[PDB]
């Protein structure tokens, strides 16, 4: 139940919701790592 | 007939009010001449007949309308009982230090604070 | 705790809590994005992401796949290094430093190498 | 004062004041909303041609 | 179309339904709070611009377009972006200041070269005078907002508590405040700066009124979208529940048929 | 275990587990060439377990008043309580304690899902003192599980909603319990009393662990006489309610 | 390409790519709404919905079911008509005009009728 | 020789597949990302291949080198097809010994690695 929408399970089991969670998130980490 | 409004709260929307203009600190009677001038950071007082309430404002614009209406707009406005002496001091000192603090308007902004916080202590 | 010592147990347990809490956030991130995450929430995300990477390790026998030479990390190293990260001592070190390395020392060394 | 020589605009001046007045309140009356009136995470970025120079604050 | 695929899909959408429902109720709270601040900013618009009613003011252009950085609010950003492009047909050489990455998004595709200044990080918290004033300041400082014949603020107006309409309101510079037909009816010190100060003060207040309105329009639109997303998710859950059960039944039968065939021989 | 039940004594039986027993029955019948049913279990696989569990019973006065209590164990596969054999046993027993890996990883241990766990017998066989404080521990928690999703929006919370979350988070952390450390009834009641009525709401969450240890040893040193009356009587006096409040409030000072 | 020519082949690939992109987004669309797509993706969905409709066709043996005269579109005209639609030349035309017609001339024709 | 020129290529299409999700996210940032964001799309077009048209290693190695080191980042997507068949005409016409080297030795010495680099940067300008 926890992570059932967001967390990446196998490729070939992907939501578009999994795909965007990793997209909005990877971007966020990039910005913060750039600033630090 | 007064509209006394801040961005976050509208206090009034009465007989006489006193307001600190850029020009002489002026009092406003029932049938005042249509006038539009600035408000420096000072003390706005309002007497509703006999009893009076006192609000220290941040400054804005005073507007006297043709139809005996007074519109006073300020960013901040608070009663005096709402201030703590020491917070004012802690700010005042930090502001004074910040005048000639370095290059920039950092220096100039402090100058503005000192004057305002001085005008505050002068009332109590 | 009776077997590995109360310190070890506590580190493991909170790594696992961090990774679990992470999952629950990844949901909110999927729908709502970043704007509904607290400052602690965003820190949890950041740390868990480093923890996940820190759990990776180049294997000696995987050398042909990795290119990277294999590392062997002593247990004490592992517990100490993970405790340090759980406390906060490396919140300023970027993810990539934790990925595909050995102990906490190899992290700082990689962190400085990517600065240059 | 002389915010004229400096870069200060009229409303920027009033805000500087308004800030000091908010900070001046009795600490317990510095409510959640009052403190929110005091902070912003806003940035500004200039644009030319559709690139841009350096991000700034405030 | 396996049982485990349907299960995963089902648990994923079940969370979505829960999250979106929650956001909607949150937004409802945020809207109560932002409703009162919208009224207050609308009283400092009846009293603030009542000078411009009597003085009866009339006018390269400066457009300031006001949305936010946040998605999940329906067509707030695209609808306002269309309203701006529509005004931009009537004058294509105007300068644009965008307040909000989402509007910057739209106008950067269609009219990329027109944008000269973008403001970031506005949408999260309720808009404040400090924010307005500091934006106005940088408008006056680096955009030379004083030297513009016409100035317009595009924002979304919450007509009702359900929907919104992209509205427009103009700002007149110090040069224009003086040339107003009934300007002189009030005792004014020409010695001191009253025109410049009134233009710079109204610039900040009007922007604060726009943002207060555009903010209450965005919460309302997000509460609308979150109500929809939650309702749609519910239907999805129902379709996948039904699919789950068909597949459940089939798997039991199919597994048993294998067993039967092995027993018969 | 029946020898005790029959001779006026009381026994507790743990079947660990009934899943693997079912598999063994299946192995027998298939190999005896008995006709297979669903998942290859025999026709009478419900009767494998119902026959067994019905032997647990509370006897009448006439028959000696003995009891046999059964704690069958079932291993579910993917959390699938709707799976075949689990579903048989769920419908046989009087209730179930359901455990979740999710809860386990979160720190909730024993990892019991309060929403999905029931005892259909319920209060009838609970210690009166526990029943008096637990009655509304059911309430505050059911209310907490409803509103739990709002914790993600702390900045947006109203008065009674923030209040529910604070109490809930605390009552949950209260139910955490190390292994091999069962507590006596008299040790349980005050801990639950302190939570339910509000005496925890002011304490930061991470401190509930050390609160439990310190609040207990304090009571055994100062108010042991209250613990004793709880243990011996099993009910709670209006006096004891008042003395307990008094004892609790006093400790809250630190 | 060796059989239908590079032009034909490439039109097909692009039609297929467009339809694929649209399928891939069905999740988001249904839950969140059209408003949550990028602008590049909104356009693709617009274009794909028109391609979906343009692939429909009135059959002569269906005239009773449809009440619509059968259409028989030449291969060459199908290629050209779809090429043109991919190139953007008909983005100003509403959806229903692509539905249940023959070649692109019929789209233009129906669009003008719908304008009336 | 192929292992050399395609050092990261596989995880480089995991670095590109990563940023493929960033585009429909709608955001227009990470200009450093833009560098890898563009490269991958060109690498993907480079890996496309008609049927019944296999390439010798000496034909592949240059192409991969060209793509990986970003010598393609400034070419139009729709012309990568024609770029390939011309680049290999150019290497057969002029640098015929370069190809023969890779063919016979199956490796690239530091000498060849720069000889190829120089021949690449050369062809970019038509």
């Amino acid at each position: 139940s926890e992570g059932s929408t967001g967390t990446p399970r196998g490729s070939g089991s992907e939501d578009s919701f999994v795909k965007r969670a990793r997209a909005t998130e990877d971007f966020f980490v990039r910005q913060r790592e750039k600033e630090q | 007939k007064l509209q006394f409004a801040l961005p976050h709260e509208t206090l009034y929307s009465v007989t006489q009010v006193n307001l600190p203009a850029k020009s002489g600190r002026i009092g406003v009677l029932a049938n005042h001449v249509p006038t539009v001038e600035q408000l420096l950071p000072g003390v706005v007082e309002v007497m509703e007949g006999s009893n009076s309430k006192k609000f220290f404002i941040s400054g804005g614009f005073a507007t006297v309308q043709p139809d005996s209406q007074l519109c006073v707009t300020a960013i901040e406005a608070f009663p005096l009982e709402s201030f703590s002496q020491e917070n004012i001091k802690n700010l005042l000192a930090e502001a004074k230090k910040n005048v000639s603090s370095s290059d920039a308007r950092e220096a100039a902004e402090a100058a503005i604070q000192v004057e305002v916080l001085e005008n505050l202590q002068s009332v109590l | 705790a009776a077997v590995v010592g109360q310190e070890h147990y506590d580190v493991a347990s909170k790594v696992q809590e961090t990774l679990q809490t992470y999952k629950s956030l990844q949901d909110i991130i999927a729908i709502l994005g970043m704007d509904e995450l607290s400052e602690q929430d965003k820190l949890t995300v950041e740390r868990a992401r480093k923890i996940q990477r820190f759990l990776s390790q180049p294997f000696a026998v995987a050398e042909v796949f990795t290119g990277i030479p294999g590392k062997l990390v002593r247990l004490k190293d592992t517990v100490a290094s993970f405790k340090a990260v759980l406390e906060g001592k490396y919140d300023n070190i970027p993810e990539h430093a934790f990925y595909m390395v050995g102990g906490i020392e190899d992290v700082v060394a990689k962190a400085e190498k990517l600065a240059a | 004062s002389a915010w004229r020589k400096a870069g200060i605009s009229y409303a920027a001046y009033l805000n500087v004041a308004a800030q000091a007045i908010r900070s001046s309140l009795k600490t317990e009356l510095q409510t959640a909303s009052v403190l929110n009136r005091s902070q912003t995470d806003a940035f500004y970025t200039q644009y030319k041609n559709a690139s841009e120079p350096t991000p700034i604050t405030k | 179309a396996t049982l485990k695929e349907v299960e995963m899909r089902l648990k994923s959408i079940k969370n979505i339904e829960k999250i979106t429902k929650t956001m909607k109720i949150v937004a409802s709270t945020r809207l109560s709070k932002a409703e009162k601040a919208k009224i207050s900013a609308k009283k400092m618009d009846e009293a603030e611009q009542l000078f411009y009613k009597n003085a009866e003011t009339k006018n390269k252009e400066l457009i300031v377009a006001i949305t936010s950085d946040k998605g999940l609010c329906g067509s707030i950003h695209s609808q306002l972006a269309k309203a701006v492009r529509r005004h931009l047909n009537d004058q294509p050489n105007a300068d644009i200041v965008t307040i909000g990455d989402k509007i910057k998004m739209q106008l950067l595709r269609t009219h990329p070269n027109n944008i000269k200044l973008s403001i970031n990080g506005i949408g999260k918290d309720a808009p404040t005078f400090q924010e307005s004033a500091l934006i106005a300041d940088k408008l006056l400082s680096v955009m030379k907002a004083g030297t513009y014949p016409k100035i317009s603020i595009f924002y979304n107006d919450p007509v009702s508590s359900l929907s919104f309409e992209p509205s427009e309101k103009p700002i007149f510079n110090a040069k224009t405040i003086e040339q107003s037909p009934s300007f002189g009816k009030f005792e004014i010190d020409t010695d001191a700066n009253v025109p410049r100060d009134l233009f710079e003060y109204t610039l900040a207040n009007q922007m604060l009124t726009a943002m207060a309105q555009g903010y209450a329009a965005e919460i309302s639109a997000r509460r609308n979208a979150m109500d929809n997303a939650s309702k749609n998710a519910g239907d999805m859950i129902n379709r996948y529940s039904i699919l789950y059960n068909r597949t459940r039944q089939a798997v039991i039968t199919n597994e048993l048929v294998d067993i039967i065939t092995g027993a018969s021989s | 275990g029946e020898w005790f039940r029959d001779n006026g004594k009381h026994a507790l039986i743990v079947y660990d587990d009934l899943s693997k027993q079912a598999v063994a029955y299946r192995q027998l019948s298939l190999l005896l060439r008995r006709p297979p049913g669903r998942e290859a279990y025999p026709g009478d696989v419900f009767y494998l377990h119902s026959r067994l569990l019905e032997r647990a019973a509370k006897l009448s006065e006439k028959e000696g008043s003995g009891s046999l209590t059964a704690l069958p164990v079932i291993e579910t596969q993917g959390g699938d309580v709707s799976a075949y054999i689990p579903t048989n046993v769920i419908s046989i027993t009087d209730g179930q304690i359901f455990l979740e890996a999710e809860l386990f990883y979160k720190g909730i241990r024993p990892a019991i899902n309060v929403g999905l766990s029931v005892s259909r017998v319920g209060s009838a066989a609970q210690v009166k003192a526990l029943k008096q404080v637990a009655g509304s521990l059911k309430l505050f928690l059911a209310q907490y599980r409803e509103v739990a999703a709002f914790a993600q929006f702390g900045s947006d919370l109203d008065a009674s909603t923030k209040q529910t979350l604070v109490r809930g988070e605390r009552l949950t952390q209260l139910l955490k319990q190390n292994q091999y450390s069962p507590l006596a009834t008299e040790e349980q009641v005050p801990l639950i009393y302190a939570g339910v009525n509000g005496h925890l709401d002011g304490i930061e969450l991470s401190r509930i662990g050390e609160f439990e240890s310190s609040f207990l040893s304090y009571l055994k040193s100062n108010h042991n006489e209250l613990l004793t009356e709880i243990r011996e009587k099993g009910e709670l006096s209006k006096e004891l309610l008042a003395s307990l409040k008094s004892a609790t409030e006093s400790f809250v000072a630190t």
